[PDB]
């Protein structure tokens, strides 16, 4: 039930990649991966100038920092949230119904578990850097990521759908 | 930091990619 999809980008395109998804996806909450810690917050200040609601979370603070962040989150005080690889249980979090690598993952087990579990979508940004990685995911997982198409079916992830 | 008043053009950047041609070079030689 996680449809997987990738744009084709290059690292100067994938914000307004990014606020053409927020503009035309109808998110509920959303849950926005980058490769490391200062990205995340660099990412967060971004999305935060293109009108959006957003917490972010990542390796450089302490556990209950992160725990209450995720418990706020989880109420509905943001719609989106921003970190690295934090998830070893799953996402369970209802709401959220869209997944976005904004930097796609190098090993298969990173892949795995930003994307288990959002009905929901899971939007991968490749760069030709990420090519060797994609091929290689796809492979490891025996999964495909299909690329976009213009029109998304909202069965695919909106629930009322 | 570059945003366009238009839409991101999804279509025509997928287009600079042909994936499954990539992924047999690779496969071919690297």
């Amino acid at each position: 039930g996680v449809t997987q999809y990738y744009a084709y980008v290059t690292e100067r395109q994938k914000v307004h990649c990014l606020n053409t998804l927020f503009s035309r996806l109808q998110i509920n909450q959303s849950i926005i991966f980058c490769n490391s810690s200062q990205r995340v917050e660099l990412l967060a200040k971004k999305i935060s100038q293109l009108g959006y609601s957003c917490f972010y979370i990542h390796a450089k603070m302490r556990q209950e920092h992160r725990n209450r962040v995720f418990h706020d989150f989880r109420n509905g005080l943001c719609r989106n949230l921003v970190c690295t690889d934090l998830f070893t249980r799953g996402i369970d979090i209802q709401a959220v119904n869209v997944v976005i690598n904004f930097d796609f993952p190098k090993l298969a087990e990173t892949y795995l578990h930003r994307i288990g579990r959002s009905l929901g979508l899971a939007i991968n940004l490749i760069t030709y850097d990420d090519r060797f990685n994609l091929k290689s995911i796809e492979e490891q997982l025996g999964t495909e990521i299909k690329p976009i198409p213009s029109n998304i079916d909202k069965s695919l992830y909106v629930a009322e759908y | 930091e570059e945003i366009p008043d238009t839409d991101f053009d999804f279509e025509g950047n997928l287009a600079l990619f042909d994936k499954a041609a990539v992924f047999e070079e690779i496969d071919t030689y690297e």
